[PDB]
């Protein structure tokens, strides 16, 4: 049946500034079906508290959904996002780039 | 404010 | 400018012991106002924005008991469309629908549309006429005939056109100042160095709402549609969206590129270079 791959996005809310509290955001987008992990991760630790958006789909009834957590921003620390669905054969991480 | 179930099922 | 009321629903099986999730969703514009998850502790359909927490007590009963009668027609159906696909009892299987009402900036209804789907895939979806339907598989004609029976588009058309148009007209005067207010788009320009001879050229929109925008990079008045890259527009995780547009750049001619933001809250598009 349909499988689609998610689009993966790991991005801050504000502008990323060192000391200044923000919130770590890990966007997926464009999946069929709905069952995905998706984990926020801090120099390869799994962040506990990390929420997300009720599920909703696009026109083309892909799926999305949009996981957050606060952090503080380092420039030493390192953050990125674990993600794990049908379609990856291993789990898809991306690294958090301050410029993207 | 939603409708109600008027859908029959498939 | 123009507005919509969107109702999203997701019902997913779970062969091998209870129920179905379901999932549903609302929507006014691009701010989601209600929900109602299958496995929440409630079972009631729950504000997601301030301006519907002051709704009746009469409006969430209502509404906590319509939702769930539509959960339940739901479960119907994934049992009858695996009957229509012949499928076994082991695999889980997804459906989808959608519908809502668009009105205009006079809130005078403009569009109303109802599309349902099985496994990703599109299944039966009523036209833009609100009279005829759209089945795609044998199995979506044979509910259309039921449908066509037992006359849901005259049902729906009603929904759409009356009902749906008017309580949208009620939500956004009664969230007007989050609503009906386009936040424009936080523009502002990035340079990296990608070589010794190259930079990529980074354009920014951030925190602005409606979702809609055109972010558009050109180069010395002509479009500039090649080594562009545009990702999509996601969500801030406050309302308001972001988005950004890059172009590589020979070194010594970032001059000659401009971007080109257009969005339903500036007044007149934004043109900006990188000097």
């Amino acid at each position: 049946m349909i499988q689609r791959t998610p689009k993966i996005q790991v991005y801050s809310r504000h502008p990323a500034e060192n000391g200044k509290s923000n919130f770590l955001n890990c966007y997926v987008s464009g999946f069929h079906p709905s069952d995905i992990e998706v984990d926020l991760l801090k120099n390869g630790e799994r962040i506990e508290k990390v929420e997300h958006s009720d599920l909703s789909f696009s026109k083309d009834w892909s799926f999305y959904l949009l996981y957050y957590t606060e952090f503080t921003p380092t420039e030493k620390d390192e953050y990125a996002c674990r993600v794990n669905h049908v379609t990856l054969s291993q789990p898809k991480i991306v690294k958090w780039d301050r410029d993207m | 404010f939603l409708p109600s179930d008027f859908f029959p099922s498939v | 400018g123009s507005h919509s009321m969107r109702y999203f629903f997701t019902s997913v099986s779970r062969p091998g012991r209870g129920e179905p999730r379901f999932i549903a969703v609302g929507y006014v514009d691009d701010t989601q106002f209600v929900r109602f998850d299958s496995d929440a502790a409630s079972q009631r359909m729950e504000p997601r924005a301030p301006w519907i927490e002051q709704e009746g007590p009469e409006y969430w009963d209502g509404e906590t008991r319509k939702v769930k009668a539509h959960s339940q027609t739901h479960r119907v159906d994934l049992g009858t469309l695996r009957g229509y696909y012949n499928q076994s009892e082991a695999g889980s299987h997804t459906v989808q629908r959608m519908y809502g009402c668009d009105v205009g900036s006079d809130w005078r209804f403009l569009r109303g549309y109802h599309q349902y789907a099985y496994d990703g895939k599109d299944y039966i979806a009523l036209k833009e006429d609100l009279r005829s339907w759209t089945a795609a598989d044998m199995a979506a004609q044979t509910t259309k005939h039921k449908w066509e029976a037992a006359h849901v588009a005259e049902q729906l058309r009603a929904y759409l056109e009356g009902t749906c148009v008017e309580w949208l007209r009620r939500y956004l005067e009664n969230g007007k100042e989050t609503l009906q207010r386009t936040d424009a788009p936080k523009t502002h320009m990035t340079h990296h160095a990608v070589s010794d001879h190259e930079a990529t050229l980074r354009c920014w929109a951030l925190s602005f709402y409606p979702a809609e925008i055109t972010l558009t990079w050109q180069r010395d008045g002509e479009d500039q549609t090649q080594d562009t890259e545009l990702v999509e527009t996601r969500p801030a995780g406050d309302g308001t969206f972001q988005k950004w547009a890059a172009v590589v750049v020979p070194s010594g001619q970032e001059q000659r590129y401009t971007c080109h933001v257009q969005h339903e809250g500036l007044p007149k598009p934004l043109t900006l270079r990188w000097e």
